[PDB]
RNA sequence: UGGUUGGCGUAGCAAAGAUCUAACGGAACGUUGGAUACUGGAGCGGGGAAGGAUUUCGUGCCAACGGCACUCGUACACGAGUUGU
RNA sequence: GUUGGUUUUACCCUACUUAGCUGGAAAUUGCGAGAAAAAAAAAAUUUUUUAAAAUUUUUUUUUUUUUUACUUGGUACGAAAAAAA
RNA sequence: GGUAUCGUGAGGGUAGUACGAGGUACUCCCAUGCCGUGCCUCUGGUUUCUGGAGUUUGUCGAACGGCAAGUGCUCCGACGCUAUCGCACGGUGGUUAGCCAGUCCCAAGACCAGAUGCCCA
RNA sequence: CACGUCCCUCUCCAAACGAGAGAACAUGCAUGGGCUGGCAUGAGCGCGUGGGGCCCCGAGGCGCUGAACCUUGAGGCCUCAUGCUGGGACU
């Protein structure tokens, strides 16, 4: 006898009906904090590595640099397009109901579209034209009465901002809209960070900031109808084995007479949703073109962006804000993956530690790639046979 | 003949092909879809089942046939592109379009009103099975006969 | 003709935001202007038929693209496919003729010994009622080489 | 730390130890909670169950213990950098764990050395 | 960065492997490489000077 | 004993590497050219015994048969054909 | 005691494992009517404000088009004019 | 009534575990093992990018370029996949270790008069 | 018939097939370039075992030459540059 190959409480392991990484629960509000929003949809855009000088008492490492992996996740400015409500019930929550931004972003109304440029495009249009009136601003008015009334949940309704993303490999252009929590005071003071916040962007550094933690939910890379060896860990049987090698040789017994719940089955892995803990953040990013000496720590100073040499394999330069912390992050390039506020107690020592970088990764993904920068690699081979059939060129023009 | 009689002799076409070469199960498919479909747009159907642009729906005589998204315009969720049974259903809606046309009718206005593969009698062949045995193989072929009167 | 007439509502429905927003934009280091790079405003198809029904285009076909982890022994014969498929986007027709030109350059090297490029000559003509004939191009190098239709 | 594990038992290790014992046969692996089919795995640092089976009879026939000093499986420190050995050899030692030879042969692993105070001074050198 | 035993290539922190030779140099007791080509090429015992690509070939060219 | 059935348009038709192209044909696979491979002389070569006995050949045909298809066939039909001191 | 000694079939049903589709509240019907809804409206239970004057006309407000603050191409408020309530 | 979007969450699943060292004999630390959930920056493995090179016999009159050897063979090899062979992570509350709730996973045949967008010939 | 959904078509974070995600004139696709990598110095002409009568034959070597080629394709990056640009079903 040895322990079960899987964790039960991850079933079934059926294909998400999402792929968002919609947050399934919101840390608890507390009203001793100011009001806050509580998560925000970031691209996953490839991964690195950093040094950091680990000084944390006891461990072998304490004051030496450690090389921790690294995702790097663009992170475009959320907008917040409306306000929801709810009010508990003895049967669970319902939406009072929601109040609209008085103006929407075409790549939101990309959103409830299949195919937007063929559509007549009237969405949100009656709202534009009656929010507007003052029958529909007294029925918005109604609305947060309501809330500031019924309500034990306040939600901005945000999305992400695809237009401001420009990857060229994300090819969504309809937004990812998600209800996003605002813990924080009194239902007052959340209907007022609420609206006020109620068609600005929404930067991640304000949700978040470095050396925090932050759980990520996102749906994990598909692996399609999955064996059982992969999918649960199962041994593979001996060479001789008839039938064939990858399977469960026992799936159930004599009773109970049928297949139990329990036993490993071919099927689904991957394309799972999770939400994994504690993820250190190494790093908010400003875009680019407003902070472009990114991973430029106080111990590596050269100009340098967080985007690799080849830009991220299968993704391309960050081009925007960007989140970076320790570790995997589930789902695979580009994924939209939603990242909430921690719900663990991160009272922890590890948890709480400051996280000063001291050298961002930059080679090149693709190959191994021995340069740190562009500039580096050209300061290696120096002029080659390609700017001399360029620089000729220039003399002669 | 015809299981049914069309409501207006003169102004339907009626065809036929008796001990149809294609089978039965995929022509009974084939057929039904056209039942209360327009002559040309059960020509189009075809002209683009042809093509692998749209399926016929199988529909009883599923079986452990294949899913396909092409099946989604008829509800279910199997769908199949005989080409066999639907070139024979273009080549006797040919067949009735030149029967309506004969009766002084217009073949573009004129509505398929009733499609019926019945199964035929069967041609046997053999198998030559394991051990020794030697079990039928057995062509199906259909008779598909039909009408299409044209509105009043 | 009413999708025609409401298209051209539609290239309005950008020019009019589009007219507006540039004047703003000049009005206010490696930020995004109008004139800094293409046109910031404009669509990616802004810059744009019925061509002659009788052309003959040249363009390279990076078969090698188009070939990777294929099963080796069934390379020439989808070179060949692939060519077609390529083609038909261009011409629009049902109906291309790959000739002796390219059938045996795709094939030279044998079945799985497909070249990684090949630069097709291919040419509409009048008359299946469109046909393309698919020629190739033999040519010492494939660089700096682009579609040059015609 | 974490030492990727290199040397299931049934691995004849050698002796980098002064002792005659030519080479250790690792028999099992001292604190090795064990999973099912899993064999014991001996990485670096590891104390080890090991008979000699090759060198001086007097040490040929009965379980010893030994230290494994170097490793030819590849480990990657903390420090991110991934590293690895010509040979893995291990030195002969008490369970106390000091050691019974009188000098070391090759260089001793890093975390060979700082688990083992009386090993780490005999190295020629750490790594 | 230390740079690599045979190529002398700048090995950056997260990359490549130490390898420690029995027969050590006590002044190098560990020999970074930065790829497995570098090492390969190193088990052949190849000089790094023969071998283009590497800089001790572009030194003393 | 005959017929019919569900399973089921399913299980399969996965051994021996392979076809591609144009032109023509045709109501729509063959034919030719080219390309490409294969057999690889203990051959998917050229002749014989046994055995088969018209399978030969031409024209036509393709209803049935050639387990897909055939415009083609060892199939079908018709006409031919085997020469000795 | 010794030695040598064919391990066949799921393509059915259910279990299960993933994967889809579609119905359905008199669980497909009745029209057989039950809401964890509210019981002139909104803002600070009561008070004040939101078309008017003789169906049509006039006035006011809001939105769209044209000529600073937001991540920085594209949307907001600026203005002015037109349309709708 | 369509279509679409955001959610609700009854119900069901459910998981973390162990060892050691430190520190002072609880707290508090710090590593590891197992388990589990991922991920692929690095490192290893994997190559049908038959990528690039080398190379053997046959072959294309030869060089070049190939080609055949069912991927000829050897070296290096990106993408990708993957390894406790790399790496990240594994949270609470309430009741009598259990147990229940939560977090976590599926979640309206639990038919959600929840909200919402659009059109309602 | 509206809104719209779907198919066909294109893309892939999806994928046995359905489903999924997206696109829907879009740097979308296509080539090309630049880059990041890979390999490792192409073709071609211009020191050397000896050999043949100052040249010729000569493996190898040198020089141009980190060259040549390959680099997104089951789907690296860059807008950098040019090229090419709806029908059907349903209610
Ligand atoms: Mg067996
Ligand atoms: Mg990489
Ligand atoms: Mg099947
Ligand atoms: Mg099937
Ligand atoms: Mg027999
Ligand atoms: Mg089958
Ligand atoms: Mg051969
Ligand atoms: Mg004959
Ligand atoms: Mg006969
Ligand atoms: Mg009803
Ligand atoms: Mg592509």
């Amino acid at each position: 006898e040895h322990p079960r190959h899987g964790h039960l409480g991850f079933l079934p392991r059926k294909r998400s009906r999402q792929i968002r990484g919609r947050v399934r629960s919101f840390p608890k509000d507390d009203p001793s904090q100011k009001p806050h929003l509580t998560s925000f949809m970031v691209f996953k855009a490839g991964m690195t590595h950093i040094v950091r000088d680990v000084d944390r008492p006891g461990s072998k490492v304490n004051k030496k640099e450690v090389v921790e992996p690294v995702t790097i996740l663009e992170a475009p400015p959320m907008v917040v397009v409306g306000i929801v409500g709810y009010r508990q019930t003895p049967v669970g929550h319902k939406t009072i109901g929601t109040v609209w931004a008085h103006h929407t972003s075409v790549e939101f109304r990309r959103r409830f579209y299949k195919n937007w440029k063929q559509s007549a495009q009237l969405a949100f249009t009656k709202r534009k034209q009656f929010a507007r009136t003052t029958e529909g601003r007294l029925a918005e008015a109604r609305t947060l009465k309501a809330f500031a009334k019924k309500a034990d949940i306040i939600r901005v309704v945000a999305h992400t901002q695809l237009r401001k993303l420009r990857n060229n490999r994300v090819g969504v252009k309809k937004a990812h809209v998600s209800e996003i929590q605002i813990n924080g005071g009194t239902i007052a003071e959340k209907i007022e960070l609420a609206k006020s916040l109620l068609e600005k962007e929404v930067r991640i550094d304000s949700i978040f900031q470095q050396s925090e933690t932050c759980d990520v939910c996102a749906v994990t890379k598909g692996h399609g109808f999955t064996g059982v060896v992969k999918r649960w860990g199962v041994a593979c049987l001996p060479r001789k084995t008839h039938r064939g090698l990858r399977k469960v040789a026992c799936i159930g017994a004599w009773h109970p007479a049928r297949v139990m719940y329990t036993v490993a089955r071919a099927g689904q892995h991957g394309y799972h949703h999770r939400t994994h803990l504690n993820k250190k953040i190494y790093q908010l990013g400003r875009a680019v073109s407003m902070e472009p000496n990114q991973a430029t720590t106080t111990y590596d100073l050269t100009a340098k962006s967080i985007t690799p040499m080849g830009g991220f394999v299968g993704y391309g330069t960050v081009r925007n804000d960007y989140i970076m912390l320790k570790g995997s992050v589930a789902g695979p390039r580009r994924r939209v993956i939603t990242l909430r506020r921690p719900m663990a107690p991160q009272t922890s020592r590890k948890l709480t530690e400051q996280i000063t970088l001291k050298f961002i990764d930059t080679s090149s993904k693709i190959g191994h790639g021995r340069f740190q920068t562009k500039k580096e690699k050209s300061q290696w081979f120096g002029p080659l046979k390609k700017d001399r059939i360029r620089r000729e060129e220039r003399l002669r023009k | 003949h015809y299981s049914r009689k069309p409501q207006v002799s003169s102004k339907s076409a009626k065809a036929k092909v008796s001990d149809l070469r294609c089978h039965f199960k995929n022509t009974f498919e084939t057929a039904n879809v056209i039942n209360g479909m327009p002559l040309r747009k059960a020509q189009q159907l075809y002209r683009q089942v042809l093509a692998k642009t749209r399926c016929i729906p199988f529909k009883r005589y599923n079986g452990k046939i294949g899913r396909t998204a092409q099946a989604k315009e008829w509800g279910q969720t199997k769908g199949r592109w005989p080409r066999k049974s639907v070139v024979a259903m273009l080549s006797l809606l040919k067949n009735a379009e030149a029967n309506a046309i004969e009766k002084g009718l217009d073949p573009n206005k004129m509505v398929i009103k009733h499609v019926q593969v019945d199964q035929a009698a069967r041609m046997r062949r053999r198998t030559y099975r394991a051990h020794g045995r030697i079990t039928p193989y057995m062509c199906s072929p259909c008779h598909v006969q039909l009408f299409m009167t044209q509105p009043q | 003709a009413l999708l025609d007439a409401r298209k051209k509502a539609i290239a309005s429905r950008k020019a009019r935001d589009d007219r507006r927003w540039k004047r703003v934009l000049a009005k206010m280091n490696t930020a995004e202007h109008s004139r800094v790079r293409g046109i910031t405003r404009a669509a990616l198809r802004k810059r744009t038929g019925r061509k002659p029904d009788n052309i003959t285009m040249e363009a390279t076909i990076h078969l090698s693209k188009l070939l990777k982890r294929k099963t080796f022994h069934k390379r020439a014969p989808i070179a060949i496919k692939r060519i077609k498929a390529f083609v038909a986007r261009l011409m629009k027709t049902k109906d291309n003729r790959i000739d002796a030109s390219l059938n045996t350059y795709v094939w030279h090297k044998g079945v799985k010994g497909v070249p990684g490029r090949v630069r097709v000559h291919v040419e509409r003509k009048s008359e299946k009622h469109f046909y393309t004939v698919i020629s190739n191009v033999p040519v010492a190098s494939f660089k700096n080489l682009t579609t040059k239709v015609t | 730390f974490r030492v990727s594990l290199a040397l299931p038992v049934g691995a004849v290790v050698n002796c980098a130890d002064n002792t005659g014992a030519k080479n250790l046969y690792i028999i099992s692996v001292k604190g090795y909670h064990g999973r099912l089919n899993r064999l014991p795995a001996a990485a670096l640092g590891d104390i080890v169950m090991a008979s000699v089976k090759k060198g001086k009879p007097e040490l040929r026939r009965k379980v010893l213990n030994a230290v494994i000093i170097r490793q030819r499986k590849s480990w990657r420190r903390k420090d991110g950098t991934v590293i690895y050995f010509e040979d893995n050899a291990g030195v002969i030692v008490n369970p106390k764990g000091e050691m019974k030879g009188s000098g070391i042969a090759g260089p001793v692993a890093k975390e060979a050395a700082d688990l083992w105070p009386k090993i780490s001074s005999h190295a020629p050198a750490i790594v | 960065t230390i740079d690599c035993e045979f190529s002398h290539f700048a090995v950056h922190p997260g990359h490549g492997r130490r390898y420690v030779p029995f027969a050590f140099l006590s002044t190098k007791p560990v020999l970074t490489f930065a790829r497995p080509k570098c090492f390969a090429m190193y088990m052949r015992k190849k000089n790094p000077r023969f071998v283009p690509w590497t800089r001790t070939y572009r030194r003393i060219n």
